[PDB]
């Protein structure tokens, strides 16, 4: 199950992605 | 002599009392972003004191919904896969925000079938791979994706 979190997540989409 | 010891890796731990192990996946939330990114983790190591996991990332409909010209899955989501930026990225381990129950029905022979069992437990289900460089969506699984041998990244060996 999900679970926000304080600390962000670190991502990169290709293009037009996201 | 002496003996000096170089990156530490690991195999699991445990997180919010969640235990996660190499090759589980995970929900992450950036900042600002209503729902979650689903991600594979497929390194854990220190660095400098600061834990870290490298991410495969998964794609959920919405986020390649430009490159697709048919329908899609209810559960369905699809691995990142070829060379290229949105294939992979490194992480603080204290971003991780739960697990996450993926199953593949690719017919690879890499992948074992899963149960009955398997498919309705299943948060998602995937069988397609995103290649990040041609932004398309293959049932072709590579040899290995980002240095990673295909057989690890489809379902567990055993039930």
């Amino acid at each position: 199950p999900p679970k926000r979190r304080a600390i962000s997540a670190i991502r990169k989409f290709p293009r037009d992605c996201g | 002599g002496g003996i000096k010891m170089d990156t530490q890796f690991y195999d699991s731990f445990t997180f919010d009392n969640v235990k996660y192990s190499l090759y589980d996946n995970v929900y992450l939330f950036k900042s600002g972003e209503s729902e979650p990114y689903i991600g594979k983790i497929i390194k854990i190591w220190q660095q400098n004191q600061a834990k870290k996991v490298k991410i495969l990332w998964f794609f959920l409909p919405d986020e390649i919904r430009k490159h697709l010209s048919g329908p899609v899955m209810e559960k369905e989501i699809f691995l990142a896969c070829g060379e290229g930026v949105g294939l992979a990225d490194i992480n603080p381990l204290e971003a991780i925000g739960g697990k996450c129950t993926v199953l593949c029905i690719s017919k690879d022979e890499r992948n074992r079938q899963p149960s009955p069992r398997e498919l309705a437990m299943a948060d998602y289900i995937f069988y397609r791979f995103f290649d990040v460089n041609s932004c398309t969506l293959s049932e072709q699984l590579p040899e290995k994706i980002a240095g990673v041998e295909g057989n690890l990244l489809l379902n567990s060996k055993v039930e």
